[PDB]
RNA sequence: UGAAAUUGAACUGGCCGUGAAGAUGCGGCCUACCCGUGGCAGGACGAAAAGACCCCGUGGAGCUUUACUGCAGCCUGGUGU
RNA sequence: GGCGGUAGGGGAGCGUUCCCGAUGCCGAUGAAGGCCGACCCGCGAGGGCGGCUGGAGGUAAGGGAAGUGCGAAUGCCGGCA
RNA sequence: GAAGCUGUUGGGAAGCAGCGCCAGAGAGGGUGAAAGCCCCGUAGGCGAAAGGUGGGGGGAUAGGUGAGGGUACCCGAGUACCCCGUGGUUCGUGGAGCCAUGGGGGAAUCUGGGCGGACCACCGCCUAAGGCUAAGUACUCCGGGUGACCGAUAGCGCACCAGUACCGUGAGGGAAAGGUGAAAAGAACCCCGGGAGGGGAGUGAAAUAGAGCCUGAAACCGUGGGCUUACAAGCAGUCACGGCCCCGCAAGGGGUUGUGGCGUGCCUAUUGAAGCAUGAGCCGGCGACUCACGGUCGUGGGCGAGCUUAAGCCGUUGAGGC
RNA sequence: CGCGGGGGGAACCUGGGGAACUGAAACAUCUCAGUACCCAGAGGAGAGGAAAGAGAAAUCGACUCCCUGAGUAGCGGCGAG
């Protein structure tokens, strides 16, 4: 919907965001596919009758020997022969129309921001990359670890920070996914990363 | 909202069919039982039937090839004057192929139906009726020439 | 190389499981296997022995190997890991937060 | 990969805007020598083909 | 001491029918306790061999020749040497 | 009221291997698998429960990708008759 | 290279409980079983006397840079060009050019000479018959990283001392074969026995974990028991009745079969099979409709007179965007 | 007397030579194909490379490689391709 909890030194203003409202599930299930798709790396290799030691001699004349009846061991129906479809390397990606890989991603956050978990921040006092200053303002934030966080900032000192903590996820401003998105229960994102999130869509 | 219950909104269903199993498709495997069925038939379309195929058409289309190649001439792409009026303003080859239809063509020509507004239509190649409409209203910007 | 590992030939405490809580002095570490025998793991060998030579070998319940994962080094304080400070020469190596 | 246009069939055949397929009127070269006007004449324009022109279409594809 | 080919599974009888037209196995009827050792070779269309005969496949191969086409080789005009 | 059925087409589902679910959850008070069952649920393929073996793994709900279920191929490898 | 300790279950904790801690490290591996903090690592960070690599940074050297007029000296020869025979090209003789050249004729030096698909003109292009040239591209014997890759009939042929054993004159062909247990504590002594092998004791949580030993299925061989059978005729079962034996209080259920009823195996192939047509000894494991590109119809969803990106680039290290 | 070569290298590369099956549902042009294979040579690459080019734009401006152009132009017993 609108209307966003926006957190800061100067208190809890609720400022308000444009983000749709009718959440399709479908289009947000096709997006993580390929998401979880083009991420597949195609490595399972399963040599065919070609690619096989065996020589290509035959083993028997097939004809009056009693015998079944065969070329060379490289066959299939030869326990150690060739694989018979077996899967070669190959891409599991494709092309995503780019509309709804942005449709996608508002959705996302608005959904999320929708049930009440889209914690606008600001403010953080954590100085440097040290845990302990993280948990530390997320306990004065509303976050005593009840809930996975998607921590998307652009500084590099608040990833050191929730990086090592179990139950939060850093992120970058554009590294934005649908998966990570709807992957965790919370997500409290830096006003300026909202920025640059208003600009792929706002 | 949680990774559970995203999945395809009831009709992506990856249903492959499994032609052997001793049940639904079995020993023959789908749609065979009988023979040539085992590497590939002939084509078929277009081809087999081992007569001479229903290829039995003939040729009128002349400039049907030559050695040299293919003859450089100036491509005309027809527009109508109906997507030409939904905008206003001055309109141009420049316009018409940065958004439009033109992609790069070679030569404009503006006609067909609708109702032409009033603009200035610089166009390589204009019709006869196309010619009405425009003069009804606006300006005959014809193309170059060097 | 590289398979060196905690402690040597010293004050040791056995935290493992037939004898766990049991100290003693390690007298020997066998890198290869990565165990170390102390006075814990000491199992009866039935045997006679394997060697003919010399009558009697013994019944005898002698010191068994133990992974060298199970004992851990030691000090006044009792039981802690190890750190390392290069000296003002050389190399030592400090307990938990205290010498040697 | 990528059907191949099949040239001798497009050399002699093309196709409607609509989905028709259309050729030229055989029977009309060498078997002449005196044929009514009639015969010369409605050999002279075109046809639809029925069946096999959802095969002809199977070729010039990408056409 | 210790094989073999073979082997759907067997609780594996005769006759007259009968059946894809030559039944231990289906009908009717007649015989007929269970198990084996030695011997014969009529049946189990006995075993072995995806019939050598024959036909079919626009299969294969060797061979012939005034089948086609082509090559070596030989004859020959011009020509360079 | 329809519901014999081969070639066929169409529809629904079961089980197998891996993936997200997983920094989770089940598990030595016993994992996977093996053995038994006259119990339970399902039309069914299967699923569940109980005893026994076994000794360290296993993996819901909801989804995803396949080297996915064998009785035969004088099929292959092995073991035994 | 930060951070753990007590108790409890157990043969054994890392499980379970109590309190605490680190975290630029909650990747993974191990430790007697299911450990951020016990061990090896991880994040981050430090390092070379010698060798190799090394314009990325710097310096130096080689080489090279101007106008107008006249002269027209020079500008790649058995070459161009032409013809005969051919190759390359999309070009199969075709209106056949261009590039190359086997045979023959055989030239010029910018008023030169090739070319823009026969050939001519016109217009424009380009300087043949000497040579050199980084990068972007190919590959993977080799080292590393990762896997909706295999898990010993799989996966390389080979996890194991394998291109071995073995087969072939030879070229060449080419296997099978992994696992005790946390620890070897791998069984002292006694008993029978020539030995192998067992038996008792001792080890272990466990010895139907005792040594090609984890799990240990099937065919297959065997011992004990219950039921059954020598007047019987059969695709071996199925329906009923009865008797025997076995679980339950009962009703009931299970195992077995005496008698009666009914009854032509499976697969394939066929007009048609139990067929005296095919295949199968038996078991267990291996085994056959796929993948890429393009097309087509259906379908779910986005967007709509528009829809969509390709290579690649920036980013990351299982983030996307341009 | 000095400088160099010889030979080996999984795959990759240029050059010299170069099939047939198969397809055309026969087959001889055509196809497979400059593929397989042989031989020589090079190197971490090779090849190629600054125009006697391209081609219709008084346009580009070495070579190489990717996408596209395009299954287009065109080639073809105008068959298969
Ligand atoms: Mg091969
Ligand atoms: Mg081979
Ligand atoms: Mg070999
Ligand atoms: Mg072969
Ligand atoms: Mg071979
Ligand atoms: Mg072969
Ligand atoms: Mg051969
Ligand atoms: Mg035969
Ligand atoms: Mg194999
Ligand atoms: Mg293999
Ligand atoms: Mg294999
Ligand atoms: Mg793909
Ligand atoms: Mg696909
Ligand atoms: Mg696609
Ligand atoms: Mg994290
Ligand atoms: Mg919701
Ligand atoms: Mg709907
Ligand atoms: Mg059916
Ligand atoms: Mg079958
Ligand atoms: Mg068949
Ligand atoms: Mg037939
Ligand atoms: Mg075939
Ligand atoms: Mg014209
Ligand atoms: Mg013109
Ligand atoms: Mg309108
Ligand atoms: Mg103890
Ligand atoms: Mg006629
Ligand atoms: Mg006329
Ligand atoms: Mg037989
Ligand atoms: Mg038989
Ligand atoms: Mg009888
Ligand atoms: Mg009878
Ligand atoms: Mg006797
Ligand atoms: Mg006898
Ligand atoms: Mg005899
Ligand atoms: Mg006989
Ligand atoms: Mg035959
Ligand atoms: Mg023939
Ligand atoms: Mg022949
Ligand atoms: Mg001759
Ligand atoms: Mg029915
Ligand atoms: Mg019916
Ligand atoms: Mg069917
Ligand atoms: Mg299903
Ligand atoms: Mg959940
Ligand atoms: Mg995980
Ligand atoms: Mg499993
Ligand atoms: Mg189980
Ligand atoms: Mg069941
Ligand atoms: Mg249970
Ligand atoms: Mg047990
Ligand atoms: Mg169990
Ligand atoms: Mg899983
Ligand atoms: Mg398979
Ligand atoms: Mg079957
Ligand atoms: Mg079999
Ligand atoms: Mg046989
Ligand atoms: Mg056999
Ligand atoms: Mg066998
Ligand atoms: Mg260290
Ligand atoms: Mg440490
Ligand atoms: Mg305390
Ligand atoms: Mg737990
Ligand atoms: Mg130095
Ligand atoms: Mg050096
Ligand atoms: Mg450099
Ligand atoms: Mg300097
Ligand atoms: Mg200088
Ligand atoms: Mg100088
Ligand atoms: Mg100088
Ligand atoms: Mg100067
Ligand atoms: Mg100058
Ligand atoms: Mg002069
Ligand atoms: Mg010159
Ligand atoms: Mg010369
Ligand atoms: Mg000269
Ligand atoms: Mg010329
Ligand atoms: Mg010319
Ligand atoms: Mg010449
Ligand atoms: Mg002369
Ligand atoms: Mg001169
Ligand atoms: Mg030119
Ligand atoms: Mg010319
Ligand atoms: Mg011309
Ligand atoms: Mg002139
Ligand atoms: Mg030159
Ligand atoms: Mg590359
Ligand atoms: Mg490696
Ligand atoms: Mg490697
Ligand atoms: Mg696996
Ligand atoms: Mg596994
Ligand atoms: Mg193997
Ligand atoms: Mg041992
Ligand atoms: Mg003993
Ligand atoms: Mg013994
Ligand atoms: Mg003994
Ligand atoms: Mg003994
Ligand atoms: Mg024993
Ligand atoms: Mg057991
Ligand atoms: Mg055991
Ligand atoms: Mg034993
Ligand atoms: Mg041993
Ligand atoms: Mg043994
Ligand atoms: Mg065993
Ligand atoms: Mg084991
Ligand atoms: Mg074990
Ligand atoms: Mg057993
Ligand atoms: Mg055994
Ligand atoms: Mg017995
Ligand atoms: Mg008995
Ligand atoms: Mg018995
Ligand atoms: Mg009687
Ligand atoms: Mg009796
Ligand atoms: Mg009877
Ligand atoms: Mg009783
Ligand atoms: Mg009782
Ligand atoms: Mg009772
Ligand atoms: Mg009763
Ligand atoms: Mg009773
Ligand atoms: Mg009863
Ligand atoms: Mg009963
Ligand atoms: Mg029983
Ligand atoms: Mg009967
Ligand atoms: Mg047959
Ligand atoms: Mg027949
Ligand atoms: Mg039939
Ligand atoms: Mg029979
Ligand atoms: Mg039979
Ligand atoms: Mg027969
Ligand atoms: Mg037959
Ligand atoms: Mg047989
Ligand atoms: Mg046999
Ligand atoms: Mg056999
Ligand atoms: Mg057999
Ligand atoms: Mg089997
Ligand atoms: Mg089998
Ligand atoms: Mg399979
Ligand atoms: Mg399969
Ligand atoms: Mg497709
Ligand atoms: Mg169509
Ligand atoms: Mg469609
Ligand atoms: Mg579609
Ligand atoms: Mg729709
Ligand atoms: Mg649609
Ligand atoms: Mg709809
Ligand atoms: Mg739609
Ligand atoms: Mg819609
Ligand atoms: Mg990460
Ligand atoms: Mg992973
Ligand atoms: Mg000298
Ligand atoms: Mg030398
Ligand atoms: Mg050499
Ligand atoms: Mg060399
Ligand atoms: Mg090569
Ligand atoms: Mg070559
Ligand atoms: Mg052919
Ligand atoms: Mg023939
Ligand atoms: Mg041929
Ligand atoms: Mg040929
Ligand atoms: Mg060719
Ligand atoms: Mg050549
Ligand atoms: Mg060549
Ligand atoms: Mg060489
Ligand atoms: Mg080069
Ligand atoms: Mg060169
Ligand atoms: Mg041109
Ligand atoms: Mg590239
Ligand atoms: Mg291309
Ligand atoms: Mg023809």
């Amino acid at each position: 919907m609108y209307q966003i909890p926006v957190l800061s030194p100067s208190g809890r203003r609720e400022l308000a965001a444009d983000l749709p409202a009718e959440i399709n599930p479908h289009l947000l299930w096709e997006v993580v596919r390929w998401q979880l798709a083009k991420r597949r790396r195609g490595t399972a290799s399963t040599k065919t009758r070609g690619e096989v030691a065996y020589s290509g001699r035959k083993i028997w004349p097939q004809k009056h020997t009693g015998r079944a009846r065969h070329g060379d061991i490289g066959a299939p129906i030869f326990v150690g022969g060739g694989v018979v479809f077996g899967p070669k390397p190959r891409d599991y990606s494709y092309t995503l129309p780019k509309k709804v890989r942005k449709k996608g991603l508002a959705m996302a956050v608005a959904d999320r921001a929708r049930e009440g978990k889209l914690l606008l921040v600001e403010a953080f006092a954590g100085v440097n990359g040290k845990t302990k200053e993280f948990l530390a303002w997320a306990k004065e934030a509303g976050l005593d670890g009840s809930e996975s966080v998607l921590l998307v900032t652009g500084n590099e000192l608040v990833r050191r920070a929730a990086r090592n903590l179990p139950w939060v996820v850093t992120l970058a401003p554009e590294g934005l996914n649908v998966y990570d998105i709807v992957r965790t229960e919370r997500l409290v994102m830096d006003l300026d990363a909202w920025e640059v999130f208003q600009n792929r869509i706002g | 909202d949680l990774r559970p219950n995203p999945g395809a909104n009831k009709r992506r269903k990856r249903v492959g069919r499994g032609p052997g199993s001793g049940h639904g498709k079995t020993a023959t495997r789908g749609h065979k039982g009988q023979k040539s069925r085992s590497g590939g038939l002939k084509d078929p379309r277009r081809f087999e039937g081992g007569r001479s195929t229903t290829l039995m058409r003939l040729p009128k289309r002349g400039m049907q090839g030559q050695v040299p190649g293919e003859i450089k001439r100036p491509r005309y792409q027809g527009v109508n004057l109906k997507d030409l009026a939904r905008f206003e303003g001055e309109v141009t080859p420049e316009l018409l192929v940065r958004a439009g239809l033109l992609k790069k063509g070679y030569r404009l020509k503006i006609l067909g139906e609708g109702e032409a507004k009033p603009l200035k239509v610089v166009a390589h190649a204009f019709s006869k009726s196309a010619l009405e409409k425009l003069k009804a209203a606006g300006g005959e910007p014809v193309l170059l020439e060097a | 190389r590289v398979k060196m590992h905690v402690k040597k030939g010293d004050t040791v405490l056995v935290a493992s499981g037939k004898y766990k809580g049991r100290v003693g002095k390690v007298k020997e570490v066998l890198p290869k296997k990565y165990a170390v025998i102390v006075e814990g793991v000491n199992i009866v060998k039935k045997a006679v022995r394997v060697s003919p030579k010399y009558p009697q070998g013994g019944f005898i319940e002698k010191e068994a190997p133990l992974h060298a994962s199970k004992v851990r080094p030691i000090c006044p304080a009792c039981g802690k890991p190890t750190r390392v400070r290069k000296k003002f020469l050389e190399n030592g190596k400090k307990i938990r937060v205290c010498a040697k | 990969p990528k059907m191949k246009t099949h040239k001798g069939a497009k050399k002699r055949v093309k196709i409607t805007a609509s989905g028709k397929v259309v050729a030229m009127k055989t029977g009309k070269r060498h078997l002449n020598w005196q044929k009514s006007g009639k015969e010369i004449r409605q050999k002279g324009r075109k046809f639809v083909l029925a069946k096999p022109e959802a095969e002809r279409i199977k070729l010039l594809l990408p056409y």
